[PDB]
C-alpha cells in the first residue's frame, strides 16, 4: 500500500508570515492528493482537492501545488484562525493513506521552565502509596526532559508525563512528571530530586526536597 | 450540502462489538461513497474503508479487513461500521466522511464532508473514583508561590478540576489525563503572588460525574 | 502522373503513421494510469483503438485503391468499405461520450446507479458489431457488379452512392452527429443559466472537461462532411460537374487527419492525459 510523507511533523510562525508544507508519495499518483485542516475538537475540513484546487469557502491565501510523488500546500499570510494540524491525502487506485500531519504552532520568545517539586500527601502516605510530584510551567519552545534521582541515583521506574498546548495568553507549554513508588520504599530513601534540561539553560535546572 | 450525524461516545469492554450510526441528510445518500477514518493517538489517520450505497458494496484497507464492517440502511440514510472483538488498540475517534466525484478526464476524489466523528474507549476497567491529594511547597522564597493538586486513580474520564470553585482561574494548568495501568492519573497545577498563600484559603475541587462523587482538598501548609 | 500521384503517397503514410503512435499512447495511457479507467475513457479507447486501425489497414486499402487495382468484387469492396466500419465505430464512441457526459452534468445524483463499468463494455461490443454490419453491408449485397474473373476497383463504383448518402450519411452519421450537438448544447447553455445564480466550482470543472470532449466531436465533422457533402452532389445532383480529383484527394485525406487529432486535444487540453503522456515519453523513451 502506497505510504505518503508529510513534513514537517511541527512547525512554529508568527500571523502574517509566509509557510509551506510538503507531502511525499511512496509512488507516481499523478494529481490524486488532497489536503485537510483540522482545528483543536474538530472534524478535518477540505482544504484543497485534486492537488492544486482550492474548496469553496477556504480564502485564497491558501493554494496547494505538485504532481507525480511531491506536493506542498504553501499558507500565503498567516491568520489567527491558521493555527492547527494539516494532513494530506492519496485518492490514487482502490486503497489509501494520510500524512504524519503537520501541527502549525505560534513562535514566541524563547522562555525557561519554572520548575516546583511537591513531596507525597499525608493522605497517600496514610493510604500505603506515595507520589512525587514536578511542575515544569511557561516554557518555549515545546522540547525539554527531565530525569528523576533519589539519593543522586537515577529513576527511570514509574515516572509518568503530561504535557498541555500552547497556553491561548502567552502560547506557552507546560508539563507534570509524577513519580510514583511504594510507601515502604518512599521511606528507605531521604533525597529527591528533579533535574530537567531545557535549551533556555545550558546546565540543566534543578529542584530537590529532604524528608528532614 | 450533504449533513453528517453520527451516533455518541461508546465505552464497551474487550471482546465486544459497537456499530456506530452515520445519519445522511439533505442530499443524495446514494449518489456517492460514504468513507470511515480512524483518528488514533490524537494525531494518525488511517482510512478504514467505504461502501457504494448504492449497490452496498465494500472497499476495505487490508488492515482494517476482519475489524470493521460497512453496512448500509437506504430507507433512512445511515451508514453503519461494526467493530469486532474490541481491543484496546480499537480505542480512537471514527469519522464517516462523504467522497465527493467528478470527471476532468480522470477521476477526481475529494473528502469533502465529515461528520462530527464517535469516541469508541475499550476498558474492562471498573468505575472507580479518585483519591485526591493536595501538593503544598517543601516545608521552608518566589515571589509567586505553586501549588498543586493530584488525582490518582479514576475511571472513566472525565473529572472537572477548578480553584476555589472556579473563581480562582489565572495562573492554573490543568494537564491530560494519562493512564495509570488501566485507570487514570491527572494533575493541576496553580501560581499566586507569595502574600496570597497560607493568608487566604486555595481549595481543589474535583467532580467525577461517573462515580457521582465530588472531593475538596484545601492546600495547608504542611 | 509520377511527380503528383507521390506526394499524396507519403501525405498519407505520414498521417497513417501518427495515427498508430498518437492513438497508441492514448490506449497505453489508460492501462497504465488508474486515475484514467473510469467509464468515459473507456470510449475514449474504443475511439483510439478505431483510429489505431485508420493507420495499420484503412490508409493502405485508401491508397491500393487509390491505383484501381484489379480484385475479385466481393474481395474488393471489403478494402473500400473497412474505413466505414471504424468511421462508424468513431461516432458510437463520441456519441456515447456525450451521453455519459450529458448524465453525469444534468442528472449528477443518478450517474452513480445509471452508468457502471460492465455496461460500458457490453455497448462497445454491441455498437462494434452494429458498426460491422453498417460498415459492409455492401457485402451483405447492396453493391454494385483486366481480367476474366476480376474488377477494377474504384469506390465510386463498387459502393453505391444512394447507401453512401441515404444509409452511411443522413441515416448513421449526420443523424448521431446532430442529436450530439443537440446533447451538447443542453448540457452548456444548462450550466450558463445554471452557474450565474445558484457545487458551483465542480460544475465548472466537469463542464470544461465537456468542452474538450466536444471539441473532439465538433473535429470529425469539420474533418469528414466536406467528403459527406460532395457524395450528395455526386449523387442528387447528376447535372452538376463531379468535384476534381485535387478536391477529391484533399477531402480523403482531410478525412484520415481525424485519426491524428485526438491525442494532440487530450494533450492540449486534458492535465491528466498530458501528465500520463509526459511520464510515458519521459520514464519509458528518453529511459
Ligand atoms: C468512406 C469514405 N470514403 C469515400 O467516400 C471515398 C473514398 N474514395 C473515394 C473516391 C475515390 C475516387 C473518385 C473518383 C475517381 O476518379 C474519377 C477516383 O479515381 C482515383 C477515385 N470516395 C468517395 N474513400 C477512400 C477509401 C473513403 O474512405
Ligand atoms: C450507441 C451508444 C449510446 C449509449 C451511450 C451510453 C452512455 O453514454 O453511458 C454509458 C452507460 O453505461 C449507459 O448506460
Ligand atoms: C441514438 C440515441 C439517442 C440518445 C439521446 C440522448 C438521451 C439522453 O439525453 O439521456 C438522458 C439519460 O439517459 C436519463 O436517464
Ligand atoms: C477492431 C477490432 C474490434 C474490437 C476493437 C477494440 C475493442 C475496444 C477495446 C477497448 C474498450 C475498453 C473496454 C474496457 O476496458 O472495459 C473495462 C471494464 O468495464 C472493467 O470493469
Ligand atoms: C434500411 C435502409 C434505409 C433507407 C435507405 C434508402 O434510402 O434506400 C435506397 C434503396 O434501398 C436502393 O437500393
Ligand atoms: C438534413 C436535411 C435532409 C433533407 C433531405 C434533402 C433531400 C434532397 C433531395 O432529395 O434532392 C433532390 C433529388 O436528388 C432530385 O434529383
Ligand atoms: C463544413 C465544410 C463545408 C465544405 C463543402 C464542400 C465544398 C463544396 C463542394 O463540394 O462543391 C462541389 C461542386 O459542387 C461539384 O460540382
Ligand atoms: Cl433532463
Ligand atoms: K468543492
Amino acid at each position: 500500500d502506497i505510504v505518503m510523507t508529510q513534513s514537517p511533523a511541527s512547525l512554529s510562525a508568527s500571523v502574517g508570515d509566509t509557510v509551506t508544507i510538503t507531502c511525499r508519495a511512496s509512488e507516481f499518483i499523478y494529481s490524486s492528493l488532497t489536503w485537510y485542516q483540522q482545528k483543536q475538537g474538530g472534524s478535518p475540513q477540505l482544504l484543497v482537492y485534486a492537488a492544486t484546487n482550492l474548496a469553496d469557502a477556504v480564502p485564497s491565501r491558501f493554494s496547494g501545488s505538485g504532481s507525480g510523488t511531491q506536493f506542498s500546500l504553501k499558507i500565503n499570510r498567516l491568520q489567527p484562525e491558521d493555527f492547527g494540524t494539516y494532513y494530506c491525502q492519496h485518492f490514487y487506485g482502490s486503497t489509501w493513506a494520510f500524512g504524519g500531519g503537520t501541527k502549525l504552532e505560534i513562535k514566541r520568545a524563547d522562555a525557561a521552565p519554572t520548575v516546583s517539586i511537591f513531596p507525597p500527601s499525608s493522605e497517600q502516605l496514610t493510604s500505603g502509596g506515595a507520589s512525587v510530584v514536578c511542575f515544569l510551567n511557561n516554557f518555549y519552545p515545546k522540547d525539554i526532559n527531565v530525569k528523576w534521582k533519589i539519593d543522586g541515583s537515577e529513576r527511570q521506574n514509574g515516572v509518568l508525563n503530561s504535557w498541555t498546548d500552547q497556553d491561548s495568553k502567552d502560547s506557552t507549554y507546560s508539563m507534570s512528571s509524577t513519580l510514583t513508588l511504594t510507601k515502604d520504599e518512599y521511606e528507605r530513601h531521604n533525597s529527591y530530586t528533579c533535574e530537567a534540561t531545557h535549551k533556555t539553560s545550558t546546565s540543566p535546572i534543578v529542584k530537590s526536597f529532604n524528608r528532614n | 450540502e450533504v449533513q453528517l450525524q453520527q451516533s455518541g461516545a461508546e465505552l464497551v469492554k474487550p471482546g465486544s462489538s459497537v456499530k456506530i450510526s452515520c445519519k445522511t441528510s439533505g442530499d443524495s445518500f446514494t449518489a456517492y461513497n460514504m468513507n470511515w477514518v480512524k483518528q488514533s493517538h490524537g494525531k494518525s489517520l488511517e482510512w478504514i474503508g467505504n461502501i457504494n450505497p448504492y449497490y452496498g458494496s465494500t472497499r476495505y484497507n487490508q488492515k482494517f479487513k476482519g475489524k470493521a464492517t460497512l453496512t448500509v440502511d437506504k430507507s433512512s440514510s445511515t451508514a453503519y461500521i461494526q467493530l469486532n472483538s474490541l481491543t484496546s488498540e480499537d480505542s480512537a475517534v471514527y469519522y464517516c466522511a462523504r467522497e465527493g466525484n467528478y470527471y476532468d478526464g480522470g477521476s477526481v476524489r475529494y473528502f469533502d464532508y465529515w461528520g462530527q466523528g464517535t469516541t469508541l474507549t475499550v476498558s474492562s476497567a471498573k468505575t472507580t473514583a479518585p483519591s485526591v491529594y493536595p501538593l503544598a511547597p517543601v516545608c521552608g522564597s518566589g515571589s509567586s508561590v505553586t501549588l498543586g493538586c493530584l488525582v490518582k486513580g479514576y475511571f472513566p474520564e472525565p473529572v472537572t478540576l477548578t480553584w476555589n470553585s472556579g473563581s480562582l482561574s489565572s495562573g492554573v494548568h490543568t494537564f491530560p489525563a494519562v493512564l495509570q495501568s488501566d485507570l487514570y492519573t491527572l494533575s493541576s497545577s496553580v501560581t499566586v503572588t507569595s502574600s496570597t498563600w497560607p493568608s487566604q484559603s486555595i481549595t481543589c475541587n474535583v467532580a467525577h460525574p461517573a462515580s457521582s462523587t465530588k472531593v475538596d482538598k484545601k492546600i495547608e501548609p504542611r | 502522373p509520377i511527380m503528383g500521384s507521390s506526394v499524396y503517397i507519403t501525405v498519407e503514410l505520414a498521417i497513417a503513421v501518427l495515427a498508430i503512435l498518437g492513438n497508441v499512447l492514448v490506449c497505453w495511457a489508460v492501462w497504465l494510469n488508474s486515475n484514467l479507467q473510469n467509464v468515459t475513457n473507456y470510449f475514449v479507447v474504443s475511439l483510439a483503438a478505431a483510429d489505431i486501425l485508420v493507420g495499420v489497414l484503412a490508409i493502405p486499402f485508401a491508397i491500393t485503391i487509390s491505383t484501381g487495382f484489379c480484385a475479385a468484387c466481393h474481395g474488393c469492396l471489403f478494402i473500400a468499405c473497412f474505413v466505414l466500419v471504424l468511421a462508424q465505430s468513431s461516432i458510437f464512441s463520441l456519441l456515447a461520450i456525450a451521453i455519459d457526459r450529458y448524465i453525469a452534468i444534468r442528472i449528477p445524483l443518478r450517474y452513480n446507479g445509471l452508468v457502471t463499468g460492465t455496461r460500458a463494455a457490453g455497448i462497445i461490443a454491441i455498437c462494434w458489431v452494429l458498426s460491422f454490419a453498417i460498415g459492409l453491408t455492401p457485402m451483405l449485397g447492396w453493391n454494385n457488379c483486366c481480367g476474366e474473373g476480376q474488377v477494377a476497383c474504384l469506390f465510386e463504383d463498387v459502393v453505391p452512392m444512394n447507401y453512401m448518402v441515404y444509409f452511411n450519411f443522413f441515416a448513421c452519421v449526420l443523424v448521431p452527429l446532430l442529436l450530439m450537438l443537440g446533447v451538447y448544447l443542453r448540457i452548456f447553455l444548462a450550466a450558463r443559466r445554471q452557474l450565474k445564480q445558484m457545487a458551483r466550482s465542480t460544475l465548472q470543472k466537469e463542464v470544461h472537461a465537456a468542452k474538450s470532449l466536444a471539441i473532439i466531436a465538433g473535429l470529425f465533422a469539420l474533418c469528414w462532411l466536406p467528403l459527406h457533402i460532395i457524395n450528395c452532389f455526386t449523387f442528387f445532383c447528376p447535372d452538376c460537374s463531379h468535384a476534381p480529383l485535387w478536391l477529391m484527394y484533399l477531402a480523403i485525406v482531410l478525412s484520415h487527419t481525424n485519426s491524428v487529432v485526438n491525442p494532440f486535444i487530450y494533450a492540449y487540453r486534458i492535465r491528466e492525459f498530458r501528465q500520463t503522456f509526459r511520464k510515458i515519453i519521459r520514464s519509458h523513451v528518453l529511459r
